[PDB]
Parts: C-alpha cells; sequence; structure tokens
C-alpha cells in the first residue's frame, strides 16, 4: 500500500528563536519507511535538510543545518520530528517531509516516493 | 542407547543454565557499572572467550576425537590423556609466565592503562583452571557422556554466579572482572568430581606423558583451532567496518543484537555435536556408516533448527523487549533472514564436524576459505546498499550456497 | 557522560610545611560519587593517598600519609580537598584525583586505581 504524511508546525518566528516540526505517518508498516525533511524556497528547487534511516539508527544532515538541526522519530506514534534551533534568514521555506520504503539515506527528492503538504516556516530578522 | 536427541536434551539443559547465568551476570554488569565499565571490559571479556579455546592449545577437539577412537584400547588411551595432559600443563604454565611477566603491556592493550596488572597476574591462575576444565570436559565428550558434561556445566554455572557476586561485592569492578574470568575457570571442580565419580578414566591417566606421533596429531587440531579464531571473526570484523562506514555504528548494533540471540538459541543444538557427532564419526571408519550417520544427523537437526528458528521469529518482538533494550524496534525485519541462514548453517556444521572427526586440515582450510570468500562477496554486494538488513542477507546467502557446496562436495567424496 | 576532574593548589613547599589541594568534578550526582586522591613519584607507580565515601563521610588513608593528610568533600561546590600537613621530601609527586561509583569501590577495592574510571591530569607537589 502506502503511507500518508501530515506535517505540523511552522509559523512566523524570530531570528535565533526555536521551532519544532512534526510529520505524522499514517499507514501500514510505517516503521519500514525512511523519512527525510526537505525545504523549498520561493519557486526554487526542493533542497535537502535532514533524513533518517528506516531502522532509525543513522541520521543524515545537510551542511547548512549540521549544527542547529536535529531529526528524530517516535516509532510508537509513528511521527518524525525536526527540532530547529538558531533560526537564520535562509531558513525561510516550505518544509516538507518525505518517505521511502526501506530508504531515508538519500539527499535527493527523487529517491523519496511519498510526500506531504508542507508547512510555512518563515523567520523575522 | 546413545543418540543425538538424548545428547541434545542434556545439552539443552546445560545451555538453559548457561544462557540464564550469562543473562543474570550481564544485567548485573550493566546495573553496577553501566556503559563505561562495559566498554573497559570489552577487550578483557574477549580475552576470556579466546582463553576458553587457546588456554590448552586448542587440542580439546583432538582430545575428544582420539579418546573416542581409543575408547577400547587402554594403553593407547593412557597415551592420549598423557600427551594431552602434558600439552595442557606446558602451554598453560607458559601462558601463566607470559601473563605474570608482561602484566603491564597486556593491561595497556586491554584497558588502556597499567592499573590492571594484578588482574592480569590473577588471569594466569584463572586460565590454568580454564585449560584443565576444558580438558576434563573433552575426555567426557570422547566417551559420549552427555550427562557428565551437562552436569559439570550446570554446577559450574551456579558456583560461577556465586563467585562473581562474591568477588564483585568484595573487590568491585576489578572483582567483577575476576569473577567474569572465574566463571569458565571454576568448571574444573565439577568436571573433576564428575570424572572420578563416574569412573570414566583413572586419575593416573592424567599423569603427564609424551607420545611423539600423538602430539603431532593433536598439533594439527591446534592449527585448526588457531584458524577458526581468526578466519571468520576477521571476516565479520570487516563487515562491521563496512557497515559502520556506509551507515551508523548503531546500525551495526542491531545486526550484532540479532546475531547475539542467534548464537544463544543455536547453542542448544551446536553444543551437542561435540558430545555425540564428533566422537561417533571418529569411531566410524567406513564411508557407508559415515553417510548413514551424517544423513541421520541432518534428518534431526534440520527440522529442529527450523522449528526453533520459527518460534524465535514468532517471538521476535518478545526478544527485542527483553534481551534487547527495545531501542530500535525495526530490527524485527532482520530476523527472518538471519534465522534462515541459521538453519542452513547448522546443517553445514554436520559436514564440518565430520572434517574435524577425520582430522583433515585440507578440507578444513577449504571450508574456512569458502565461508570467508562467500561472506566477503555477499557483504560488498548487500551491506553498502541494504544496511544491517543486507548484512543478514549476506549471512543467509553465504550459508545457503555453502550448504549446497557442502552437499555436493560430500557427494563427490562418497562416490 | 564523562566527569571532568580539574586539580589545583599544587606548589613547592619546604619540609614540615602544609599545602592544600582541590579538585573540581564536572557534572551532577557528585554527592553519589566516591572520591579519592593518588600520587605518582617520578619513575614510580600510582599509589593510594586518600579516599572519601558517598555518605557519612567515611574516609580511608594510606599508612604513609595517615595523620598527616586530610581529605574532605563539598557536594555543594562539586569539589574535594586534600589538606597536606607535615610535608617531607618523600611527598614530592604528581597528585591526581579520581572519581568512581560505590558499586565500583566494593568493600576492599577502594585503594586500587583500576576501580576509578575517571581521572584528573594531576598537579605537582614538591617538598624541599
Amino acid at each position: 500500500a502506502q503511507v500518508q504524511l501530515v506535517e505540523s508546525g511552522g509559523g512566523l518566528v524570530q531570528a535565533g528563536d526555536s521551532l519544532t516540526l512534526s510529520c505524522a505517518a499514517s499507514g501500514r508498516t510505517a516503521y519500514r519507511y525512511g523519512m527525510g525533511w526537505f525545504r523549498q524556497h520561493p519557486g526554487k528547487e526542493r533542497e535537502f535538510v535532514a533524513s533518517i534511516w528506516w531502522t532509525g539508527t543513522t541520521t543524515y544532515y545537510a551542511d547548512s543545518v549540521k549544527g542547529r538541526f536535529t531529526i528524530s522519530r517516535d516509532d510508537v506514534k509513528n511521527m518524525v520530528y525536526l527540532q530547529m534551533n538558531s533560526l537564520k534568514p535562509e531558513d525561510t521555506a516550505v518544509y516538507y517531509c518525505a518517505a521511502k520504503f526501506y530508504g531515508g539515506n538519500s539527499k535527493r527528492p527523487g529517491d523519496y516516493a511519498y510526500w506531504g503538504q508542507g508547512t510555512q516556516v518563515t523567520v523575522s530578522s | 542407547m546413545v543418540s543425538l536427541a538424548k545428547a541434545s536434551l542434556w545439552t539443552a539443559a546445560s545451555t538453559l543454565v548457561k544462557i540464564g547465568a550469562g543473562l543474570l551476570v550481564g544485567k548485573l554488569l550493566a546495573v553496577s557499572f553501566g556503559p563505561a565499565g562495559l566498554g573497559l571490559a570489552a577487550n578483557f571479556r574477549q580475552l576470556i572467550t579466546v582463553l576458553g579455546v587457546l588456554a590448552g592449545a586448542g587440542i580439546f577437539n583432538g582430545v575428544t576425537k582420539y579418546v573416542a577412537q581409543y575408547h577400547d584400547n587402554p594403553q593407547q588411551l593412557r597415551r592420549v590423556v598423557g600427551t594431552s595432559s602434558a600439552m595442557v600443563l606446558g602451554f598453560s604454565t607458559l601462558m601463566a609466565l607470559v601473563f605474570v611477566l608482561a602484566a603491564a603491556p597486556i593491561s595497556q592493550g586491554l584497558f588502556g592503562n597499567t592499573d590492571y596488572q594484578g588482574l592480569v597476574r590473577l588471569v594466569a591462575l584463572v586460565q590454568m583452571g580454564i585449560a584443565w576444565g576444558n580438558l576434563l570436559l573433552a575426555l567426557m565428550k570422547g566417551f559420549r557422556d552427555a550427562a557428565g558434561n551437562a552436569l559439570s556445566l550446570i554446577v559450574g554455572s551456579l558456583i560461577g554466579v556465586l563467585a562473581y557476586y562474591v568477588s564483585y561485592r568484595l573487590g568491585g569492578y576489578e572483582g567483577a572482572l575476576l569473577g567474569l574470568a572465574l566463571i569458565p575457570a571454576l568448571v574444573v571442580i565439577p568436571a573433576a568430581i564428575m570424572l572420578i565419580k563416574r569412573g570414566v578414566i583413572p586419575l593416573s591417566y592424567l599423569k603427564p606423558s609424551w607420545d611423539n606421533g600423538l602430539a603431532g596429531q593433536l598439533s594439527k587440531f591446534t592449527l585448526m583451532a588457531l584458524i577458526t579464531s581468526v578466519t571468520l571473526p576477521v571476516a565479520y570484523i570487516m563487515m562491521r567496518k563496512l557497515l559502520a562506514a556506509q551507515y551508523s555504528w548503531d546500525e551495526v548494533g542491531i545486526w550484532q543484537g540479532v546475531s547475539s540471540i542467534s548464537d544463544a538459541y543455536l547453542q542448544f543444538i551446536t553444543a551437542s555435536f561435540s558430545v555425540y557427532l564428533l566422537p561417533t564419526l571418529s569411531r566410524l571408519t567406513e564411508k557407508r556408516d559415515i553417510t548413514r550417520e551424517v544423513v541421520k544427523s541432518l534428518k534431526f537437526v534440520l527440522p529442529a533448527v527450523a522449528a526453533a528458528s520459527f518460534t524465535v521469529w514468532l517471538l521476535r518482538d518478545f526478544a527485542i523487549w527483553l534481551l534487547l533494550s527495545n531501542k530500535f524496534t525495526a530490527m524485527r525485519d532482520l530476523f527472518a533472514w538471519q534465522l534462515v541462514g541459521d538453519v542452513l548453517k547448522v546443517g553445514a556444521y554436520v559436514f564440518g564436524y565430520l572434517v574435524i572427526a577425520k582430522a583433515s586440515l585440507r578440507f578444513y582450510i577449504l571450508a574456512e576459505v569458502s565461508q570467508f570468500t562467500l561472506l566477503m562477496v555477499f557483504a560488498h554486494w548487500l551491506i553498502p546498499a541494504h544496511g544491517a538488513l543486507g548484512a543478514a542477507q549476506a549471512y543467509m546467502a553465504t550459508y545457503i550456497v555453502y550448504f549446497s557446496l557442502c552437499c555436493g562436495v560430500f557427494l563427490l567424496w562418497r562416490r | 557522560a564523562q566527569v571532568q576532574l580539574v586539580e589545583s593548589g599544587g606548589g613547592l613547599v619546604q619540609a614540615g610545611g602544609s599545602l592544600g589541594l582541590s579538585c573540581a568534578a564536572s557534572g551532577r550526582t557528585f554527592s553519589n560519587y566516591v572520591m579519592a586522591w593518588f600520587r605518582q613519584a617520578p619513575g614510580k607507580e600510582r599509589e593510594f593517598v586518600a579516599r572519601i565515601s558517598e555518605s557519612r563521610g567515611t574516609t580511608d588513608y594510606a599508612d604513609s600519609v595517615k595523620g598527616r593528610f586530610t581529605i574532605s568533600r563539598d557536594n555543594a561546590k562539586n569539589t574535594i580537598y586534600l589538606q597536606m600537613n607535615s610535608l617531607n621530601p618523600g611527598d614530592t609527586a604528581v597528585y591526581s584525583c579520581a572519581a568512581t561509583l560505590p558499586a565500583w569501590t566494593g568493600i576492599i577495592g577502594g585503594r586500587r586505581p583500576g576501580n576509578y574510571p575517571y581521572w584528573g591530569q594531576g598537579t605537582q607537589v614538591t617538598v624541599s
């Protein structure tokens, strides 16, 4: 079958503040889908932020989000989180969560099969 | 009458107490010292494991093979036990001298400091009891005494837990390390008591003697024991490094956890091969009876490991909740692949113990190189792409084609 | 989660003088930890000096420093002291503090250095 991804969070925060996004996964065998977070600038291509391996043992991060971002997943509630710290002005984008069966180790949006509707994350410098 | 099933029943009893005592002590290790103490004792506990095979020069499988061969001839039996006793005595005393003199270098490599010299000097006496205990268990295996071997391991496991608790509550961390080394060492008391009560051999047989032709044959079993201690373990070491490179070290941890509980439940069957299959095949000198015994063993162990593996698969969530920390509950998918490879690995063990029972170093190197090569080809093909899961497919596909090659080579050897 | 031990108060004192050492431990659960002092002469081995327990202030001293040295702890400042009185040239060594759990020290293993997983860099004490 498939998995449905519902994003939650975002808003108008200040520069240096914090924010937490949440991707709820509803479907069969949701523990088998590796999850990743992507962001999209106004009209530009989708860029990679963070991801998790389908076993939840390896986390992957982009160099621009290496220190300030943290991805996690609760396998009981089947929800993926993205703890955002020290929000900088380049972090203003629509943040999507993606899923791939036995995946989550790719920095490319093509290697993910199931996407959700993004959240509006914008910082106020 | 003696059979593999009766030996498996006695083996299952000793294995139940062995894994139970190991789980009890292991949990006490974590509650008392945590990950910091568990990381310092990693190299030490591996030394105790390799001491269980290398303290008596690894002649135990040759002791069992030749005691069974000369179970009737009393004169040659004296020369088997006499030469084995002298090799165990000479090698363990040489090991004790190495441990007591170089206590600082070994502590530097095992712990990183020199604060454990006294512990290493205590291991010198500990490995002496490990070598002698393993020798007595080898003689009882040569006579196919499943009850004597099982009762010695059960009693030795109970006093080993009591000794750990006494040493840990007295000396603390260094006492808990001494207790961990004393658990394999204190089996010499039940093994000796079981050796003279059942009267399998007179005590004068243990007097050190030297038979040149018999010492060289046991030396061939020493070479085989030295080969297994490096060949496949290094292959697995290379697998964890390749996995830790393409993925995380915790992804190696979920593969180590599935293999850990695989080693425990497979010990209910594999530990009986040294009690029945190895001595029985050593007495058989005709290929007709060898084929009948090997086929009969495969008729029993294959459904046994398949039934045991299936039930472990049905209880895989139960194992992650208890035996594991239930941290990455997604490893439940790694079970079916490993458990299928466990079934075909057990079947190939029958042909492997036949190679040991015939003391064929030629077929031994062939078997170890084949498993090493197949494990390395399948790891480089599945690990970098499928993670810890691929490490299980590499383990499963290796022994799927290995059991097929073992069957084909056995058929060519029969005709 | 490794505790950090920083020693201070080491210097050069004449024979018969006194000098106090301190060692600050980083982290919480300092009141639950067992603290000890060790010294190392130039070209020698780590030898026991003093040790304080986790409750009731149970102390243990080496025979060479019994009655001369005094160990004390302060759970509020996460530090432990070693008041060294009646100093002789035999006390010229690098003094280090160590931290451990009561499950490690056992009953008779409080003087063994291998039972203290966390160690300090060590400060110099020199007696003329």
